[PDB]
């Protein structure tokens, strides 16, 4: 059974840094990409950032670009997400998803991902 | 850097000896096939040396035994040893690389004139 | 003073300027090939252009030496190859014209990218980028995306230069005396004024619809098989007895069916035969899968790779800011400096690839002494098949194990015997259907029986009668799907994958049988045995001195081309997939369409 467990969410400032973590089981983890959503409270879930099956490839949302880093260990089935010069903007409930595609370009909407995570709040202070 | 001008020739007595040299750029000297070739007024041309940048030589049995292809890499420049001359050996010579051949730029030529010998 | 001798000192000149000629033009292409800037290519085009103005100088020269009054067999052949006449036949302005078309399609396959209609900044190239998509992705859609994408946008830019480009090249063949450009291609098998070793160029489609015909039953249980396994990894999406799409054939092509393992392993729960893990879990690299390839190839006798070939060779992809061209290639400079260029990726398929272009390399080792024009494969199929020949014993359990790869407690099941030789057949009898089919297009296109306004009405109907592979969407003439793999619009003929592919099997049985190896060919090694070494060695270093059908002869023992030992190789499969497909449809019906409702 396809389960996804992010971890590492907590309260941080602005500037300061924080990686978030995120366990999938199954045996085809490299045949899929990995995508990171956040939703901020009372706005819609939005796309972050999506790494492909290989990890050679990466795509991310205008306002996390050159912040936040996507990364992948196939070897340990994770996907991390470094997220560097937090600002108050960035304050959303984390969620890790796994896509039904190997790609970045044809995978970086939610209609794309049929497994997600529980959640992870992270909260960002003045 | 015009390059590829062959000089040294003059007049010779029969059963003789002659040096011609052939200046070449480093760059052609280094990459490029040297050949040298010789026309007697009226006649073709023909080619009587050939040396590879591996130093690897070519003659044709009309020269056989006579004349030496030589590189030396201090000064970038090929030599014709020429021995034993005759007045068949009688032409203009020139040295060149097979594709200045092809495209038919060819440089400055030597004279060389070789005198018949005494009874 | 006669016209032997004349001839023989005519090349021993051509010999001799050839050494820096071809050295300065190669060095220039292996400049580029690694380094891809503006400054690289025009030196490679320089360099080249000088090549190819000797060689028409030479080709000119040679023409005064009629090959009929040659009784020497070496002389005769460097004589026949160089008066050769080929494109220098066309007028100017039509070989300015067609190297025109010909590097126009070269660079829309090699910078070609499928973009986001919304994000036209956000791309991707067939390598990696479609190609990755191709090979592992899942999803039906995005696998269908990235299939048509590359034949609506490169494609559709390939159709008016391929049209052009088979009018040029068909007046270039026809002014040399052949029907067309496709029968010019068949004229590398050709042998004649041999006694018992002709070959005729009308031969070969004899021969190779005769032999494919004896490899149609195994391909269509291959076939039903894994539209089979197709049919529960894309649910819905597959009919019972209709084609298999395009899209979901492991490749941008379906070329080969390597990529559907994981989708049809016989015997999932078994050791995996694909080592590729094993190589990333013991920390593998490319210089590990060269040095390993190089010792392969002195356990059966054979050299150590040179000196230059470890400080020259490029390895592994350069990647950031120094960009290269990644096919896996093996270069004979010429001047004893060999090389390959490839990057390597810590999979079994480079694995496999780094002994096959070694093949290449330790070919082009051997026949160096022979004189310059003599110096590649007995035919196109012959270089090809040595790399393979590496292959077929590099991928064995019993080679795998051996080099650490496979577990030391790996017992070899009947089990473990039919997912290793499902895995070739993916690879090696998937590929025949779809190059016999390839090259039977080109051949009737260059031959003029199919018309423009039918070029992909028949390529359709030839893929789904042939191959048993449908288009998942409905493609007019404005496509040119052909063209989309590299060999069709970078001007290769293809036929050689076909006769390489029966080759293979034939000097595999040839070279096993002086191993003194015992039981089926599927299980033959050939390392250690330098008896095996000497057989291929002695043939190696003949290179184009020796017709092929008699090169062939030397080692096999017969003159022609068999698809008997392939047959033989897969025997156990083929029984196995005849059982499996008992209650199975085995052949498909080419009405079935995914688009059709
Ligand atoms: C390409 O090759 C090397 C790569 O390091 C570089 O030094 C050289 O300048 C390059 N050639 C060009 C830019 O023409
Ligand atoms: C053919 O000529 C070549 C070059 O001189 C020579 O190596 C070879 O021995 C000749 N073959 C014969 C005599 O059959
Ligand atoms: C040009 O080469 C062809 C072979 O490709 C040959 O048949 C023909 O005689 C040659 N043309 C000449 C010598 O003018
Ligand atoms: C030959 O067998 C294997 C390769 O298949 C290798 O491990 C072994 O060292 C070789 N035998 C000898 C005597 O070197
Ligand atoms: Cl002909
Ligand atoms: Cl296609």
């Amino acid at each position: 059974q396809v389960q996804l467990v992010e971890s590492g969410g907590g309260l941080v400032q602005a500037g300061d840094s924080l990686r978030l973590s995120c366990a999938a089981s199954g045996r085809t983890f490299s045949s899929y990409a990995m995508g990171w959503f956040r939703q901020a409270l009372g706005k819609e879930r939005e796309f972050v950032a999506v790494i492909s099956g290989s990890g050679t490839s990466t795509y991310y949302t205008d306002s996390v670009k050159g912040r936040f880093t996507i990364s992948r260990d196939n070897a340990k089935n994770t996907v991390y997400l470094q997220m560097n010069s937090l600002k108050p903007e960035d304050t959303a409930v984390y969620y890790c998803a796994r896509a039904k595609g190997f790609s970045t370009i044809y995978n970086q909407d939610e209609g794309r991902y049929d497994y997600w995570g529980q959640g992870t709040q992270v909260t960002v202070s003045s | 850097e015009v390059q590829l001008q062959a000089s040294g020739g003059g007049l010779v007595q029969a059963g003789g000896s002659l040096r011609l040299s052939c200046a070449a750029s480093r760059s052609t000297f280094s990459t490029n096939t040297i050949g040298w070739y010789r026309q007697a007024p009226g006649k073709q041309r023909e080619l009587v040396a050939s040396i590879s940048t591996s130093g690897n030589t070519y003659y044709p049995d009309s020269v056989k035994g006579r004349f030496a292809i030589s590189r030396d890499n201090a000064e970038n420049t090929v030599y014709l040893q020429m021995n034993s001359l005759k007045p068949e050996d009688t032409a203009v010579y020139y040295c060149n690389t097979p594709s200045r051949r092809i495209s038919n730029f060819w440089g400055q030529g030597t004279q060389v004139t070789v005198s018949s010998a005494a009874a | 003073s006669t016209i032997e001798e004349q001839a023989k000192t005519f090349l021993d000149k051509f010999n001799h300027e050839a050494e820096d000629l071809f050295y300065q033009s190669s060095l220039a292409s292996w400049n580029y090939n690694t380094n891809i800037t503006e400054e690289n290519v025009q030196n490679m085009n320089n360099a080249g252009d000088k090549w190819s103005a000797f060689l028409k100088e030479q080709s000119t020269l040679a023409q005064m030496y009629p090959l009929q009054e040659i009784q020497n067999l070496t002389v005769k052949l460097q004589l026949q190859a160089l008066q050769q006449n080929g494109s220098s036949v066309l007028s100017e302005d039509k070989s300015k014209r067609l190297n025109t078309i010909l590097n126009t399609m070269s660079t829309i396959y090699s910078t070609g990218k499928v973009c986001n209609p919304d994000n036209p900044q956000e791309c991707l190239l067939l390598e990696p980028g479609l190609n990755e998509i191709m090979a592992n992705s899942l999803d039906y859609n995005e696998r269908l995306w990235a299939w048509e994408s590359w034949r609506s946008e490169v494609g559709k830019q390939l159709r008016p230069l391929y049209e052009e480009y088979v009018v040029l090249k068909n007046e270039m063949a026809r002014a040399n005396h052949y029907e067309d450009y496709g029968d010019y291609w068949r004229g590398d098998y050709e042998v004649n004024g041999v006694d018992g070793y002709d070959y005729s160029r009308g031969q070969l489609i004899e021969d190779v619809e005769h032999t494919f015909e004896e490899i149609k039953p195994l391909y269509e249980h291959l076939h039903a098989y894994v539209r089979a396994k197709l049919m529960n990894a894309y649910p819905s999406y597959i009919s019972p007895i209709g084609c298999l799409p395009a899209h979901l054939l492991g490749d941008m092509w379906g070329r080969f069916w390597t990529n559907l393992y994981s989708l049809t392993v016989p015997f999932g729960q078994k050791p995996n035969i694909d080592v590729t893990d094993a190589m990333v879990d013991q920390a593998w690299d490319a210089q590990r899968i060269f040095k390993e390839a190089e010792k392969f190839f002195v356990s059966v006798g054979l050299p150590n790779m040179t000196q230059g070939f470890w400080e020259n060779s490029m390895l592994t992809d350069p990647g950031n800011v120094q960009k290269a061209v990644c096919h896996p290639t093996a270069w004979d400079l010429g001047k004893g400096d060999f090389r390959i260029l490839m990057c390597t990726k810590v999979t079994m398929d480079d694995f496999l690839t780094a002994h096959h272009e070694m093949g290449h390399i330790q070919y082009d080792m051997a026949y160096a002494a022979q004189p310059f024009l003599l110096r590649n494969g007995a035919n196109e199929g012959f270089h090809e098949a040595v790399g393979e020949i590496m292959s077929l014993s590099a991928a064995t359990p019993k080679h795998l194990k051996s080099i650490g790869l496979l577990s030391p407690d790996f017992q070899e099941d009947n089990e473990t015997e039919i997912n290793f030789l499902l895995k070739q057949a993916l690879t090696i009898v998937g590929t025949l259907p779809f190059t016999y089919m390839l090259e039977k297009w080109r051949w009737m296109v260059f031959k003029g029986e199919i018309p423009k306004d039918q070029w992909m009405k028949k390529w359709w109907e030839m893929k789904r009668e042939i191959v048993g592979v449908v288009e998942p969407v409905p493609h007019d003439e404005t496509y040119c799907d052909p063209a989309s793999l590299f060999h069709v619009s970078n001007d290769y003929s293809f036929i050689r994958y076909y006769t390489r592919t029966l080759y293979q099997f034939q000097f595999q049985e040839a070279l096993c049988q002086a191993a003194k190896h015992e039981g089926p060919l599927h299980k033959c090694d050939i390392s250690n045995s330098t008896e095996a070494g000497q057989k291929l060695f002695n043939m190696l270093r003949l290179g184009k001195s020796e017709p092929w059908t008699l090169a062939l002869e030397n080692v096999v023992g017969a003159k022609n081309m068999n698809v008997r030992p392939l047959l033989n190789y897969f025997e156990p499969l083929f029984t196995w997939l005849k059982d499996q497909n008992k209650n199975s449809f085995v052949g498909w019906s080419t009405d079935w369409s995914p688009y059709a409702d």
